[PDB]
């Protein structure tokens, strides 16, 4: 893994979409490893993914958000 | 003069309209930034007084002293024609910030629309009330026009004020459901499109009934003939605006944003 | 209403130092705000 | 950089703003040729005491004055979408760095491995080193690896900015709630400058963008240094 | 008398000269604006203080320039002086609501001079983006002040068509079609039809982003999913026809005074002209976006607006070279309306090219928000509008006044102000591709030599300005009464005499079929 | 069913004039385009004016967009200066 | 003619709205508010409203519309 | 309700050289007062508050 | 364009107090604002 590849769902210049896909499909992903006590490796795709594109500021807002209760996505 | 057209007598209202305007900007900048009323006030009653004798006016020229050749009557209906459409695009600009909001919901709405904690109202419920009763309105007022035309004032009086009464249970209905509405300007661009929307088609629905119910009270003291009546028509034609804008916000906002 | 070359103006031109004080005082105040808003700006 | 008494663009640091500059360099000669022929024109009209007053038949000269503007117009749009579509093309980045600009500095993120993150001021004019450009210095340059494509992602975290690199052929808006992709290939090691190119308040003249472009190896100490 | 005169009026020659002062004092302020900003860019470093008091300085500039000055000399004083008298009608259709479009705008400017005293002023840009233009960024009165001004002007404006439009449509003679108006006429019909279309979508965007400060709405506010970008498409949706309403009046008065000093009857290809002049406000509707290359839009929505912008090329070549076709031939009276005139095809034939190059997405990634876009509108606009108001201002001042012009002097004018517009945009050319931002206090060092020649041609244009003031008085001061004007059977405005009695046409024309 | 007046019971001021004048197919108010004659000296157009003088335009052929414009002053019939076609003022 | 237009009114649209209102009628009454959850994207406070206490709603319904830190 | 037109035509073309807006009587002279007094009372008022604001 | 001559003629004397006057009415004032910019 060197950065996130072309994704054909997401290719124009607004990669919005893209960042916040990805960080839900990661949390989606964790809670259904977390609850069966699965492994949360499997869902390591999503995470190197939204960790590249996703700004700092909004990752640590959404985590905010998810720990107080109003994370607006379903996961 | 050999030509049809009205040299209008040297007015004042142009200048206590265009003073009200400042009146009313102001007191706008002075009621969201220096907490007070007072210039907001004075330029609501100047604008309001400005309207009254510039119409009054018109009246005077047109039923009392004869200047409205057909002429002139064609160049009103073209004025009202074109004042409709800057309206229609004025309205234009809401939809498309509707509609960009909506078919495009960010992160911050949970990526849906509606958005995440957003109850819509029941389209069903009070807006299709709503609908049966502009719709109702549009046939009413077509009634109160073909009585004028035929010569029946009691049939014109009885179809303008059902008309009249039409848009003020639309405006009664409507005040009540703001006021349950669970969802307020403040709620995000859902809140925002629904109330500034709906909000300037309630004030150009209370102004059309005003001037429906200016209609009514000269058509109480003869000033129609079967004929001529071009404040009739352009409340008419206002009203069919109104109408048609109601339709679209209910497909647009209330239905297929629901 | 008087008609005719310098009747159809809101100003007086009967006297033509009289109008150059009055046009003085008209462009020169337009030109002049723009500086004394930059000082009213700078001085606060 | 700019240079004194510069007429045109910033050498091309990149393909595509090779590609920008031999387009210019294409329309730019039919600009001159149609001021030109119009100056002249005007001249010739002007330069006759012959005169002709009576009515003048149109139409004949108007397929003229329509169809060969037409065919010029069509002359620049084709090259000229050629290239619009060239840096639109998929080209698999090596490498991704986020930019938030924000009144008035920009930080940097890169975030492919490690939580690298910092902040690029201006140097103040009163604290330039010698040799140092005015109002183009920052503490923490952007350090990129050369001869690489890379995934520049633009946002912010206030109002609007632009960051741009005229010698990159980069300009993309910094929106907040936004995040805007472009590419970066630098055929060349060295500095490549730019300013912030959306009015952002007070400091907008002094928030620029300095690309330091090195060999992958420098830039791979370079980044775990800066953890 | 005079309060019902000036203050009271429903007469469109006395409206069409408040008009005309009221834009000749606007463009005093937006001289001394310009100036100021000359005056900061004209050295390296810091003059007045940081881009804030700068940037009010670049708003105020523009606000005055275009809603001020351009928009009521043409359409507010040109309009109704010549267009009643050019088909022969009484007065315009609403003679009271005429009254009101001008005595909205000394209200409009109040506002607008009030957005600058308060607080730190409004330095926004004339397109008022947010977020920097909302109430974090910009907290206080200012930017309600100037969406407030905006509004007193789009009412003006708005109304202002409606009265041009019912005027021309329903009070010529009633053997005229409307392909025998003059070319003035169909500018101006066409204008009032971008203005009723345009400037109520600009009313929905400021009202939206007066709600956004005031009342904690968020069309524009990620925050409560709103989004920046469509502020900037309501505002472009109105800003792309409002270059075409600055410059349609010019083109009916550029063929006017081309057809007049060339001593021909009529313009050549009429039906051309007015094809050309329909196209372009037909495009001007579908180009918008040309403003927001760099903003993040899909490959294929930058291909369509790079080639619709494009197009405009094709209908306004028609209306140059059909002015040249007008020159071709004729007996050249070298009048200061006709030197105008001419600089006026060719400075505008500079600025309309250079505008090609921008409509170019590509390399508009590269000029947009630099001083190439600034030179671009400054031809356009500064030897574009500009110019086509000072040629109708000294070809009809002996109509509205009575009086001539010294000629000589007006020449002497038309030089100064033909050197000193060159002397400060052609450089910006050099700035732009070189990569000089907009709306900078200051500058890296590279690019001092230019923006030093830009501010001493300013200067030059300063004295141009104030040398007009001088001529302007010197004509009432001698009253030089006009006795023959030539050219009456093709120029209806003139057949009254100058100026023209307060009633004209109260006989019509007769015209039959 | 009837209680509203007619332009007949109520017309007044100068729409009132132009009501009675139309039913008499007169046009004091100029409201109707005038036909040409052929124009010669011996069935010249016709001009009606209230004064000694009125604006003639002359649209010289059928289509032209450019209107000839002049003055007419009652006395001998007067040519437009493009076709040569005479109008004569009728005060 | 003014008669088909009164025989619509009182045989069409008369009759619709008293259906529609019949139908409103027998759906109103309160349902049951949510649970309050404070998300940052609704109850928007970016400047005090210019009327009450700052916090308020032009029509604030207390029922219904829960303030920034939750129903009153 | 009577048609009372007639009556008020005659009111309003009286030969008297009053204009339209004052035309009716005295009641038109008090509610034009009062329109004037309140809009250029209202815009000294506008005025002062503008001075007010341009300071801290 | 023909015109009567001037009704009260402006002598080269009177434009040059005219031109002198005009051209003060724009530079003092502002000349005072920028003269007094350190100070401001
Ligand atoms: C909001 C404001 C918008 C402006 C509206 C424009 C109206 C223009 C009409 C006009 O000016 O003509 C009056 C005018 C008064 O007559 P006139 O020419 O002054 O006098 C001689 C006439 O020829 C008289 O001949 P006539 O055939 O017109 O007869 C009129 C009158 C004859 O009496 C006279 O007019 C003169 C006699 C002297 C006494 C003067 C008393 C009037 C005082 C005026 C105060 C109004 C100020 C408004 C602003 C308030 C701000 C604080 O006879 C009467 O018995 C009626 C009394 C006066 C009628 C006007 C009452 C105004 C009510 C408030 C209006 C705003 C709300 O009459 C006409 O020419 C038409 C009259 C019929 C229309 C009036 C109907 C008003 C409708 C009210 C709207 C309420 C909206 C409700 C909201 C609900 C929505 C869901
Ligand atoms: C931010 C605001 C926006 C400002 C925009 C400014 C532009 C506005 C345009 C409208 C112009 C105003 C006209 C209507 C109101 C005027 C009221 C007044 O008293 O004015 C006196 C004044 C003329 O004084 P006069 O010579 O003694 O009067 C002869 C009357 O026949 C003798 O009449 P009378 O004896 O019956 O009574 C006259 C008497 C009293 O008459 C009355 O009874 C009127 C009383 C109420 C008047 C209300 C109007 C207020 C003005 C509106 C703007 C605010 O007036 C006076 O002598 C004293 C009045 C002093 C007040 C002057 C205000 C004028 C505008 C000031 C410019 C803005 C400065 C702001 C400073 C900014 C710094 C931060 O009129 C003017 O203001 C005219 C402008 C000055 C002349 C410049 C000429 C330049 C030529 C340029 C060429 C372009 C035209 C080309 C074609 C021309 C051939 C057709
Ligand atoms: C009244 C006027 C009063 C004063 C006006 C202001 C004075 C401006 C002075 C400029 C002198 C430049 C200079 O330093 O000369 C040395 C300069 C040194 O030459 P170089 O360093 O070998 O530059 C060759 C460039 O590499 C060539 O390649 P580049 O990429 O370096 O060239 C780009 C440059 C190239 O553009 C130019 O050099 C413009 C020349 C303008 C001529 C007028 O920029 C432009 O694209 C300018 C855009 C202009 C827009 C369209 C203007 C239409 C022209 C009207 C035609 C009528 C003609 C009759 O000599 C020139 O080539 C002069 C040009
Ligand atoms: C009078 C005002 C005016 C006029 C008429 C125009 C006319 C044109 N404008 Fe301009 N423009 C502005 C005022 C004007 N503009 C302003 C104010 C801005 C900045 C806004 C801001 O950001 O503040 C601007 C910005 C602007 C941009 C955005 C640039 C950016 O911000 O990055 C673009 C993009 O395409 C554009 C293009 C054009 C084009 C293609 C025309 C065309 O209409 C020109 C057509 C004319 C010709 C082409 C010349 C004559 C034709 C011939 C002789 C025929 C032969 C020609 C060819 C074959 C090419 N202009
Ligand atoms: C009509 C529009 C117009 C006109 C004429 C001008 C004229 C001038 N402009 Fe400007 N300008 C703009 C519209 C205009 N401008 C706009 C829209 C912007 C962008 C704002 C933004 O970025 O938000 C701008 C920005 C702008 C900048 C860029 C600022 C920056 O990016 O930081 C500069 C820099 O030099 C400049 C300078 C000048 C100068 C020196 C003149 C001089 O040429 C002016 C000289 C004086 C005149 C031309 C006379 C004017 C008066 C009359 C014609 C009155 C006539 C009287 C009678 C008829 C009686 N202006
Ligand atoms: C039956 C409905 C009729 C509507 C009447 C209501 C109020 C008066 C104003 C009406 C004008 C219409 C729109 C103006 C903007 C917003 C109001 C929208 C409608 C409305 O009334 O919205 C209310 C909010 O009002 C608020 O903020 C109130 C804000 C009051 C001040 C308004 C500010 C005016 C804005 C300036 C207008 C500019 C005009 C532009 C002209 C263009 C010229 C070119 C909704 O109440 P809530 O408690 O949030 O939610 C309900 C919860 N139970
Ligand atoms: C609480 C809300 C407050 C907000 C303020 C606005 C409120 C209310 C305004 C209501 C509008 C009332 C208009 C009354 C017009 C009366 C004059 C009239 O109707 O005049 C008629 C002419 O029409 C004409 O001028 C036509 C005139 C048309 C004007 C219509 C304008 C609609 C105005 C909207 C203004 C604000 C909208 C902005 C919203 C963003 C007169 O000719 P006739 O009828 O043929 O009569 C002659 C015969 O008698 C001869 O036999
Ligand atoms: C025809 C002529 C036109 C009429 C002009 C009339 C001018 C009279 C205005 C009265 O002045 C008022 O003073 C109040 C206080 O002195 C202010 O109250 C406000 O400010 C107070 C601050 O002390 C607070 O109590 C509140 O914000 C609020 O009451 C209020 O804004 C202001 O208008
Ligand atoms: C962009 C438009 C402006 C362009 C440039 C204007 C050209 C300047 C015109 C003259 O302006 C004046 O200059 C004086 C200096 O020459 C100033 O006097 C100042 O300086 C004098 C010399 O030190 C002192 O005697 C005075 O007291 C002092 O006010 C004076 O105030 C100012 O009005
Ligand atoms: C029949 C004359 C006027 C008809 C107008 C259109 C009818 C609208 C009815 C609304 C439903
Ligand atoms: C006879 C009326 C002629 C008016 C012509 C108007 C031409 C301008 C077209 C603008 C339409 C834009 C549509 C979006
Ligand atoms: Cu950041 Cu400009
Ligand atoms: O706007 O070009
Ligand atoms: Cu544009
Ligand atoms: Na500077
Ligand atoms: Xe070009
Ligand atoms: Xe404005
Ligand atoms: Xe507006
Ligand atoms: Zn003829």
């Amino acid at each position: 893994y060197q950065t996130a590849p072309f994704d054909s769902r997401f290719p124009n210049q607004n990669q919005t979409r893209n960042c916040w896909q990805n960080y839900l499909d990661f949390h989606r992903c964790e809670k259904a490893m977390t609850a069966k006590g699965g492994d949360v490796s499997v869902c390591e795709w999503y995470r190197r993914v939204y960790k590249s594109l996703c700004p700092i500021s909004w990752v640590s807002t959404w985590d905010d958000r998810r720990a107080e209760g109003t994370f607006p996505g379903k996961i | 003069q050999t030509h049809a057209y009205h040299m209008v007598n040297p007015s004042p209202w142009p200048l206590t309209g265009a003073l009200s305007a400042l009146l009313m900007t102001s007191g706008l900048t002075m009621w969201f930034h220096f907490n007070s009323m007072t210039l907001l006030m004075i330029g609501l009653t100047t604008n309001m007084l400005t309207m009254y004798q510039w119409w009054r006016d018109v009246i005077r020229e047109s039923t009392f002293q004869g200047h409205h050749t057909p002429a002139v009557q064609k160049g009103l209906r073209y004025g009202m024609i074109l004042f409709i459409i800057s309206e229609v695009l004025f309205f234009t600009g809401f939809f498309w910030a509707f509609y960009h909001s909506s078919l495009a919901p960010t992160p911050e709405l949970g990526g849906c629309w509606p958005p995440t904690g957003i109850h819509p109202l029941n389209p069903l419920e009070v807006p299709l009330l709503n609908t049966s009763v502009l719709l109702a309105s549009g046939v009413s007022i077509t009634w109160a026009h073909h009585s004028l035309m035929e010569g029946d004032r009691k049939h014109m009086l009885q179809a303008l004020f059902i008309t009249i009464t039409l848009g003020v249970y639309f405006t009664l209905l409507q005040a009540s459901e703001y006021y349950e509405a669970p969802f307020t300007i403040s709620d995000g661009v859902y809140g925002s499109t629904f109330f500034v929307a709906t909000g300037f088609h309630g004030l150009h629905v209370i102004i059309g009934s005003t001037f429906l119910i200016v209609c009514f009270f000269r058509q109480l003291k003869f000033h129609f003939t079967s004929n001529h009546h071009f404040g009739f028509e352009a409340a008419a034609w206002y009203w069919h605006f109104v109408d048609v804008v109601w339709l679209f916000l209910y497909v647009s906002i209330y239905w297929w944003g629901s | 209403y008087e008609e005719g070359p310098g009747k159809n103006i809101p100003f007086s031109v009967e006297n033509k130092w009289r109008l150059l004080a009055m046009m003085t005082l008209f462009f020169g105040s337009g030109f002049a705000a723009p500086f004394f808003i930059v000082r009213h700006q700078l001085l606060k | 950089m700019a240079y004194p008494m510069q007429l045109g663009f910033q050498d091309a640091t990149s393909p595509i703003m090779e590609e920008l500059l031999h387009f210019h360099d294409h329309t730019l000669m039919i600009v001159f040729l149609i001021s030109s022929l119009v100056l002249y024109i005007i001249s010739l009209m002007l330069t006759t005491k012959l005169t002709h007053t009576s009515t003048m038949d149109a139409q004949e000269v108007e397929t003229i004055w329509t169809i060969l503007p037409a065919i010029i117009l069509i002359l620049i749009a084709l090259p000229s979408l050629r290239i619009l579509y060239m840096m639109d093309e998929i080209n698999n980045p090596s490498l991704t760095v986020k930019t938030m600009g924000h009144q008035w500095y920009w930080s940097y993120e890169y975030t492919d491995y490690e939580d690298l993150s910092f902040d690029s001021y201006m140097i103040p004019t009163s604290e330039l080193k010698p040799g140092e450009l005015r109002l183009l210095e920052v503490d923490n340059r952007v350090v990129l690896p050369m001869e690489m494509t890379i995934r520049m992602l633009v946002s912010s975290e206030d109002v609007l900015h632009s960051w741009a690199v005229p010698s990159l052929g980069l300009k993309t808006d910094a929106i907040p709630g936004r995040l805007n992709q472009t590419t970066l290939m630098s055929s060349r090691p060295g500095l490549y400058y730019g300013q912030c190119s959306e009015i952002c308040g007070s400091n907008h003249s002094f928030m620029p963008i300095v690309l330091e472009l090195v060999p992958l190896k420098y830039f791979e100490k370079w980044s775990a240094s800066m953890l | 008398m005079f309060i019902n005169r000036w203050l009271f009026s429903t007469n469109h020659k006395d409206i069409g000269t408040l008009y005309l002062l009221f834009g000749a004092w606007a463009g005093m302020v937006g001289t001394a604006l310009s100036l100021l900003i000359r005056a900061e860019l004209g050295q390296p470093g810091t003059l007045l203080g940081d881009d804030q008091i700068y940037n009010v300085v670049v708003t105020a500039h523009a606000f005055v320039m275009i809603f001020f000055m351009v928009m009521p000399i043409m359409i507010g004083g040109f309009g109704n002086w010549l267009v009643p008298l050019m088909i022969g009608a009484p007065d315009m259709a609403f003679p009271r609501m005429n009254n009101m479009s001008f005595w909205l705008l000394p209200p409009s400017f109040l506002l607008l001079l009030a957005s600058s005293m308060v607080e730190a002023g409004a330095g926004t840009g004339w397109t008022v983006y947010p977020p920097l233009a909302g109430n974090l960024a910009h907290a206080g009165a200012s930017v309600d002040l100037t969406i407030f001004s905006l509004h007193l002007a789009g009412v003006s404006s708005i109304l202002g068509a409606i009265n041009f439009i019912t005027t021309i449509i329903n009070m010529k003679p009633p053997a005229m079609s409307q392909y025998q108006t003059p070319l003035f006429v169909w500018s101006v019909m066409i204008t009032a039809v971008l203005l009723l279309l345009s400037l109520p979508v600009l009313a929905a965007g400021i009202t939206m982003l007066l709600t956004d400060r005031n009342l904690n709405t968020t069309f524009f506010d990620p925050a409560g999913g709103g989004d920046p970008i469509l502020y900037q498409h309501l505002f472009w949706f109105f800003g792309h026809p409002e270059v075409y309403i600055l410059i349609l009046p010019g083109f009916g008065m550029i063929s006017h005074i081309v057809t007049y000093y060339s001593g021909k009857k009529e313009p050549f290809g009429y039906m051309g002209m007015v094809w050309a002049m329909m196209s372009i406000g037909f495009l001007g509707f579908i180009v918008w976006a040309h403003h927001m290359f760099t903003v993040g839009m899909d490959v294929d929505t930058r291909a369509y607006f790079t080639s619709a912008t494009m197009i405009i090329a094709i209908p306004t070549g028609v209306k140059v070279f059909s002015w040249l076709a007008t020159l071709h031939g004729g007996n050249i009276k070298w009048s200061p309306a006709m030197m105008w005139a001419l600089g006026f095809i060719f400075l505008f034939t500079v600025g309309g090219l250079t505008g090609i190059v921008l409509a170019n997405s590509s390399l508009d990634i590269v000029l947009h928000d630099t001083y190439y876009v600034v030179a671009h509108f400054h031809y356009v606009l500064s030897m574009g509008a500009v110019f086509a108001i000072m040629g109708g201002f000294v070809h009809w001042f002996p109509l509205f006044s009575g009086y001539t012009l010294n000629d000589t002097w007006a020449k002497i004018h038309f030089a100064i102000m033909f050197v000193g517009v060159n002397m400060t945009f052609f450089p910006q050319h050099f700035l732009g591709l070189s990569g000089m931002p907009r709306r900078y206090s200051d500058y890296p060092d590279a690019y001092t030599m230019w923006n030093t020649i830009s501010s001493m041609g300013s200067f030059i244009s300063l004295t141009a300005v104030m040398l007009m003031v001088f001529i302007i008085w010197e004509a009432f001061a001698s009253k030089r009464e006009v006795l023959t004007v030539d050219l009456t059977t093709t120029n209806l405005e003139w057949l009254n005499g100058c100026p023209p009695p307060y009633h004209t046409f109260e006989e019509p024309t007769y015209v039959n079929l | 069913g009837g209680g509203v007046p007619t332009d007949e019971e109520q017309a007044t001021g100068l729409e009132r004039e132009v009501m009675l004048a139309a039913r008499k197919g007169q046009d004091p108010y100029n409201i109707l385009a005038p036909k040409a004659t052929s124009g010669t000296k011996e069935d010249p157009n016709l001009v009606p004016s209230i004064t000694n003088k009125r604006i003639v335009g002359c649209i010289c052929e059928e289509d032209n967009s450019t209107v000839i414009w002049f003055w007419l002053h009652k006395g001998e019939a007067q040519r437009c200066p493009s076709c040569g076609t005479h109008y004569k003022l009728v005060p | 003619g003014a008669r088909t237009w009164r025989f619509l009114t009182f045989g069409l649209a008369l009759p619709s709205v008293a259906l529609c209102t019949l139908n409103s009628w027998l759906h109103s009454g309160h349902r049951e508010r949510p649970a309050f959850i404070p998300y940052h994207h609704l109850r928007i406070r970016t400047k005090p409203f210019s009327w009450g206490d700052g916090n308020h709603t032009f029509f604030h319904n207390p029922r219904v519309n829960p303030l920034p830190t939750g129903y009153e | 309700f009577e048609n009372r037109v007639a009556e008020k035509q005659k009111l309003f073309q009286e030969d008297n050289g009053l204009p339209v807006h004052l035309k009716g009587g005295a009641t038109d002279n008090i509610l034009y007062r009062v329109t004037m007094t309140l809009c250029l009372g209202g815009t000294l008022y506008s005025l002062y508050c503008l001075g007010w604001a341009s300071f801290p | 364009i023909t015109a009567k001559p001037a009704k009260t003629p402006t002598s080269p004397k009177e434009q040059a107090i005219g031109l002198s006057v005009t051209f003060l009415s724009f530079l003092l004032p502002a000349g005072w604002v920028l003269y007094h910019l350190d100070n401001y």
